[PDB]
RNA sequence: GCCCCGGCGAGGCGCAGGCAGCCGUCGAACCGGGGAUGCCCGAAUGGGACCUCCCGCGGCUUGCCGCACUCCCAGUCGGGAGGGGGAACGCGGGGAAUUGAAACAUCUUAGUACCCGCAGGAAAAGAAAGCAAAAGCGAUGCCGUUAGUAGGGGCGACCGAAAGCGGCACAGGGCAAACUGAACCCCGGGCCGAAAGGUUCGGGGGAUGUGGUGUUGUAGGGCCCGCGGAGGAGCCCUGGGGGC
RNA sequence: GAGUACCGUCGGUCGGAUAUCCGGCGGGAAGCUGGGAGGCAUCGGCUCCCAACCCUAAAUACGUCCCGAGACCGAUAGCGAA
């Protein structure tokens, strides 16, 4: 999940991505109250991403 | 009714003193502004000149009556200052005009001297 | 000509046809605000020597302060007799430069030039305040003005930078007596004026 | 408030997992600045379903807390299954 | 040799001033015709 | 904590010596530079604040833009400005008492503490209606002397300069008026051109004077009358070199 | 280049003393054959200047920051705060 493979796709996908993501964030910080606790900081570091990228091309 | 005038002028004269001032800037020589009148009656050549009565500051014209009657040179008054400048030939008003050389204007210059003169005795 | 004449008129205004006109003129005056704005200076002359040109930026107001002198308040603490007065007190400003002031006041974005006297009464005296605003392009292009538009030249009349206030911190004077004004009232301990 | 973006976190405590058993609801964690509307749609759009009702409180914590009711036909302990509990 | 200083205004823009004896202008006209009319006895 | 361009060259995940785990050879962490996101209050500004939270009106398409007060240019379309903050230094106003005089009232403390207003990276000043004295100098500012001197003062306690001389650093310019009389300035659009510039189409100003000229001591300038030419000086960077 | 220069009176300030500067009040010019200064006021000479409009770099003052240094202190010391 890096840059190269994010600016060679569209802005739909990228849109469908984060809400996907967002959800998978919830159900795990729901879990996370009752393995590999990197999973919360990664996918917020990837809506980040998709976010920044997807300003990048809606503004030029 | 400021101070600086000293009698009434009618419409007609009114009148007459702007179709004058018309013809004389088609054909003859028109001095349009206070100071460039005022030194054309220092000077001397000056025939007619031309005031207007809603001029305010009045210290802009309010010399002119005694210098004129000084120099011996006639003057008439008009109502506005937008229609003196209109015939005198510019986009802007203006408060006094003087003519000079008139050509084709001696009739109304002559008539108007006169009709001023009997009007000021 | 056209400026001698007004010169001549307003040297003395009794020995002319301006004290009656004043008057009357006074008579509305008295009825108007403080400050209040103009179309036309009524001193052209003296407006243009000062600086006044028919152009875009260029205002024109009529400021009116009262007569006298000041009188200070009550001292609350106790006082030795030689600060105790109230009563025969006169500003270090001139009446001018306070009026200068209130315009400024009045107006927030625009610049004082110079002002000149235009009338007296018993109780009143009016002042005519030239102000320029320093963002206008027809100002920023007349060199004999666009100094104007600098860093250092906001809040002139509050400084004390018009005539009137280099006249009231005493920069007209030069050679003997001139020792404390210069290069300001501050820099020799406030001991002029 | 936009969807995706109202919910924080599932509860799952004893007294939430008796209302899921008891009244068919479930128990939000939600972001502050968001009306009962919001959560509404919130709720619907991101599992589907169609909400009758909604309940909101601040907590001492600073975090709000939504009850949301789901409609008889559906059933809230398939959502809390396929949820991570 | 007059070459000019360049300044900023109370605003964002840009001025031209002299150097020897301080004006300031906007235009490269008006700075030339300065600078001929008021020093050109310098030769 | 997100992105990009360069550097360095294998480890990294703050003060902070832990557990479980992730990122990095597609060149990370780190360093220089440039971008994105940037909740509420606050000059706080669509309107209200006994609680940093609330309540709206228009226009478009649930999301977005506009909607404060005092003004300028305009004009019922729009385009602009100001407010607040900043250690010390800066400019302009208002202004005590303790204390000393072995008491104290003129005086001193002191134009001091404190108060109000206004600016900047420096501010203020600045180009002789001057200083001098049988000789002359040549804007302003700063340093060393002049000097505890001239002089002020219950002539008590105390207060207190300047010119000049030696140095640092150097620079001079523009208006109003007289004479001309629209030959003028800005704003927006379109054409040429890398830019500077040029050229057009409208609108706003201006005869209550835009623009040109001119700016000084027995003077300078204007007006009037004659001779005349080649040398000056700036703005911009398609391009080519060089140094930081 | 006019309520200006100047005259008188009151208040403040100054080393400025009958000869400092600011302000208020009452009077108030000439204006190129013109005007001002030269430590009480006036007269005559001699010398020096041309107010009442505007702008201006460098040499200076400071250090909430940065760099460098020290016959400075060495945890009750040194900035209140290692
Ligand atoms: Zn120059």
């Amino acid at each position: 999940m890096k840059p190269s493979e994010i600016r060679e796709m569209s802005i739909e996908e990228i849109d469908k991505k984060i809400r996907e993501l967002r959800l998978e964030l919830a159900k795990e910080r729901g879990v996370l109250t009752m393995e590999n606790p990197m999973v919360i900081r990664n996918l917020r570091r990837d809506i980040a991403r998709l976010l920044t990228i997807k300003r990048e091309k809606l503004r030029e | 009714k400021p101070s600086y005038v000293k009698f009434e002028v009618p419409q007609e004269l009114a009148e007459k003193a702007l179709e004058a001032v018309e013809i004389a800037r088609d054909t003859g020589r028109i001095r349009k502004g206070t100071n460039e009148t005022t030194k054309a009656v220092e000077r001397g050549q000056a025939k007619l000149v031309i005031i207007a009565e809603d001029v305010d500051p009045e210290e802009i014209v309010a010399h002119l009556p005694p210098l004129c009657e000084e120099k011996e040179i006639p003057y008439v008054y008009v109502p506005s200052k937008k229609e003196l400048g209109a015939a005198a030939g510019l986009e802007v008003p203006a408060a006094s005009v003087a003519i000079i050389e008139p050509g084709k204007a001696r009739e109304l210059v002559e008539d108007i001297a006169m009709k001023v003169k009997e009007l000021m005795k | 000509g056209m400026y001698k004449y007004i010169r001549e008129a307003w040297k003395s205004p009794k020995k002319s046809y301006v004290g009656e006109l004043l008057k009357k003129r006074m008579i509305q005056w008295r009825r108007d605000p403080v400050v209040k704005r103009i179309e036309r200076p009524t001193r052209l002359d003296r407006a243009r020597s000062l600086g006044y040109q028919a152009k875009q930026g260029y205002v024109v107001v009529r400021v009116r302060v009262r007569r006298g002198g000041r009188k200070r308040p009550r001292w609350k603490g106790g006082r030795k007799p030689s600060k105790m007065g109230m009563v025969k007190y006169s500003p270090k400003k001139s009446l001018q430069w306070i009026a200068e002031e209130k315009a400024a006041r009045k107006f927030p974005n625009l610049e004082v030039l110079n002002s000149y006297w235009v009338g007296e009464d018993g109780m009143y005296k009016w002042f005519e305040v030239i102000m320029v605003d320093p963002h206008h392009p027809v100002i920023k292009s007349d060199p004999k003005i666009a100094w104007i538009a600098g860093k250092a030249h906001k809040g002139r009349v509050f400084r004390g930078l018009t005539s009137a206030g280099k006249r009231s911190r005493g920069l007209l004077n030069k050679g003997k007596g001139a020792e404390k004004v210069r290069p300001s009232i501050r820099a020799h301990q406030g001991k002029g004026k | 408030m936009d969807p995706y973006k109202v919910i924080i976190r599932p509860l799952v405590t004893e007294k939430a997992v008796s209302l899921i058993e008891r009244e068919n609801k479930l128990t939000f964690i939600v972001d502050r600045r968001a009306t009962k509307q919001d959560i509404k749609r919130a709720v619907e759009e991101m599992f589907n379903v169609k909400v009758a009702k909604v309940n909101t409180l601040v907590t001492m914590k600073g975090e709000k807390k939504a009850y949301v009711k789901l409609k008889p036909e559906y059933d809230a302990s398939e959502i809390a299954a396929r949820l991570g509990l | 040799v007059l070459k000019a200083i360049k300044i900023e205004d109370r605003d964002g823009e840009i001025l031209f001033r002299c150097p020897r004896c301080g004006m300031v202008f906007r235009s490269a006209k008006a700075y030339t015709r300065h600078v001929n009319k008021a020093h050109g006895h310098l030769f």
